[PDB]
């Protein structure tokens, strides 16, 4: 486990050296910004009706009965490219109030703890997250349980042995072909039945599916010593 | 969880063909940039919706041959292959129950309506036969007399009780999906979430076009009109009055446009968690995969939309 | 002004519109570049664009019986980086 894990991180040094698309939601935060801040002072430039885009262009020229129509024409034209700035700037909000709240419940659950959640804290099992820094951002590394081989077996859901059926307390019932074993559904550990390891209920006429073995019992060697 | 797509051409909507019009317009700077910007960026983001909804495994399973799920019957959401339409029974009811030349245009969605529906087919055969294990790993077999003995296990019930009583909980499981043939078939209230999308944004674009009518202070409502009646030292009078009406009409649909765009962001966000909470695996959260004990879970498709399937205890 | 594309021998109609300048194959691949209705394009050699339907993963049958069971035996652990701003 301590080979697979040093040998884990050291896959995200080179991935994250190699290439530079795997920040690509903290670039558009940044050239989102600075494609709001441009626009707003290129818009001075234009004339939106009047007879320059310069305020001293308009004053050094004109006369003052007409020079309060031409300037009307220049505060009404820039006032709306405020007013559409701070707008855009104000829905951009809560698009990160939203992602601000969802790293702050990631915090409280992944890292400081261990959540059961599908596919909230990582894919598969959850066991472990770093917390690391990034420029506006945060990043996670989450450590996961994943199988990775299998092997099939032939099941049963219950056993009866001497007119009671047996139920397995904790995980299934598989079988090689001769013998019956309980191993647990998450790693395959073959163990003998035994009485600490069933639970009795009832008889075996009602259950469908149920097979015929003998159930160990730990009170003979010692009985009989 | 998605919305429908749209585009606004700039100088189509305010001139009408006319090269008058479009030589006033070039003084206003951006203003034709920033409003094709805004909507590209809403018809980018409903295709995005779809993928972190649906698109949640990338092996395509498929139903086994023979139907033997213990007494179990999912004849209603299990697709059907002689049919042209790759659907099941429900999804076909739940289509029939929901309901131009001037610069507006609809943009088609990316995955069409069968490639919806195979997602939904491979989900639907990894929680029978797989069932909580094709989301963390491979898929491993698991008899389905034998899934819900787990299921039983996660809300503290012991599985004497599944195994003693099968034809029980299947005659059950198989009354209860035969109710939501019958109540959803009769009253048609029911789906009057996915209606109020499409209700909402056909008022938005029959606005713009009634708004093409009004003079806003000028001698009429044609641009030919006006080109026509007087002389280019007065006539660039009456068209500054309606370059100006008609720029207020098209910010304010993609502001209202902004706005609904995220609560639908903030819908897909919720049906994307619930698609792997629910329908993945087991949760334990109260009031959240359902009344009562959680059990299983089984999407199914809507347009413009996900329906679930909640099952209980 | 331009027609320099309006050659011919290279015209396929799709449900978004109509796409010349690219060939229509028969396969099925992961695209990259959406262009609508499932059609997709990409850059497969000599070499020029080429479109067709998007795939929607490898199949994957799984077996199931009534007394058919499967246990893992061996175990690998991952690490994986989530960016949120």
């Amino acid at each position: 486990i301590a080979n697979q894990f040093n040998s884990a991180i050291g896959k995200i040094q080179d991935s994250l050296s190699s290439t530079a698309s795997a920040l690509g939601k903290l670039q558009n935060v940044v050239n989102q910004n600075a494609q709001a801040l441009n626009t707003l002072v290129k818009q001075l430039s234009s004339n939106f009706g009047a007879i320059s885009s310069v305020l001293n262009d308009i004053l050094s020229r004109l006369d003052p009965p007409e020079a309060e129509v031409q300037i009307d024409r220049l505060i009404t034209g820039r006032l709306q490219s405020l007013q559409t700035y701070v707008t855009q700037q104000l829905i951009r909000a809560a698009e990160i109030r939203a992602s601000a709240n969802l790293a702050a419940t990631k915090m409280s659950e992944c890292v400081l703890g261990q959540s059961k959640r599908v596919d909230f804290c990582g894919k598969g099992y959850h066991l472990m997250s770093f917390p690391q820094s990034a420029p506006h951002g945060v990043v996670f590394l989450h450590v996961t349980y994943v199988p990775a081989q299998e092997k099939n077996f032939t099941t049963a859901p219950a056993i009866c042995h001497d007119g009671k059926a047996h139920f397995p307390r904790e995980g299934v019932f598989v079988s090689n072909g001769t013998h019956w074993f309980v191993t647990q559904r998450n790693f395959y550990e073959p163990q003998i039945i035994t009485t600490d390891n069933t639970f009795v209920s009832g008889n075996c006429d009602v259950v469908i599916g149920i097979v015929n073995n003998t159930v160990y019992d730990p009170l003979q060697p010692e009985l009989d010593s | 969880v998605s919305m429908t797509k749209t585009s606004v051409d700039c100088t189509m909507y305010i001139c009408g063909d006319s090269t008058e019009c479009s030589n006033l317009l070039l003084q206003y700077g951006s203003f034709c940039t920033q409003l094709n910007r805004a909507l590209t960026g809403i018809a980018v983001e409903q295709d995005k919706n779809t993928q972190e909804v649906f698109a949640q495994v990338k092996q395509i399973y498929k139903t086994p041959p023979i139907k033997d799920f213990g007494g179990f019957n999912f004849s209603q959401i299990l697709p059907d292959p002689s049919k042209p339409s790759k659907r099941s029974f429900i999804e076909d009811l739940l289509f029939n129950k929901v309901t131009k030349f001037n610069g507006l245009t609809v943009l088609p969605p990316l995955l069409t309506d069968e490639m919806i529906a195979q997602y939904t087919s491979a989900l639907l055969a990894g929680t029978i036969t797989s069932g909580w294990t094709f989301g963390a790993g491979a898929a491993l077999q698991i008899p389905f007399a034998m899934q819900m003995a787990y299921r039983f296990n996660g809300i503290g019930v012991t599985q004497n009780v599944l195994y003693e009583n099968q034809k029980l909980i299947a005659n059950q499981f198989n009354s209860a999906i035969g109710k939501i043939q019958d109540s959803l078939s009769s009253t048609a209230s029911a789906l009057g979430k996915l209606q109020n999308v499409v209700n909402q944004n056909a008022q938005a674009l029959n606005t713009l076009v009634k708004q093409l009518s009004s003079n806003f202070g000028a001698i009429s409502s044609v641009l030919n009109d006006i080109l026509s009646r007087l002389d280019p030292p007065e006539a660039e009078v009456q068209i500054d009055r309606l370059i100006t009406g008609r720029l207020q009409s098209l910010q304010t649909y993609v502001t209202q446009q902004l706005i609904r765009a995220a609560e639908i962001r903030a819908s897909a966000n919720l049906a994307a968690t619930k698609m792997s909470e629910c329908v993945l695996g087991q949760s334990k959260r109260v009031d959240f995969c359902g009344k009562g004990y959680h059990l299983m879970s089984f999407p199914q498709s809507a347009p413009h939309g996900v329906v679930f399937l909640h099952v209980t205890y | 002004t331009w027609r320099v594309y309006s050659t011919g021998s290279n015209v396929f109609q799709t449900r978004a519109g109509c796409l010349i300048g690219a060939e229509h194959v028969n396969n099925s691949y992961e695209c990259d570049i959406p262009i609508g209705a499932g059609i997709c394009a990409s850059y497969q050699t000599s070499q020029s664009i080429i479109a067709y339907t998007m795939s929607l993963g490898a199949e994957n049958s799984v077996a199931y019986s009534n007394n058919s069971i499967a246990i893992p035996t061996n175990f690998t652990i991952s690490v994986t980086t989530e960016i949120l701003p």
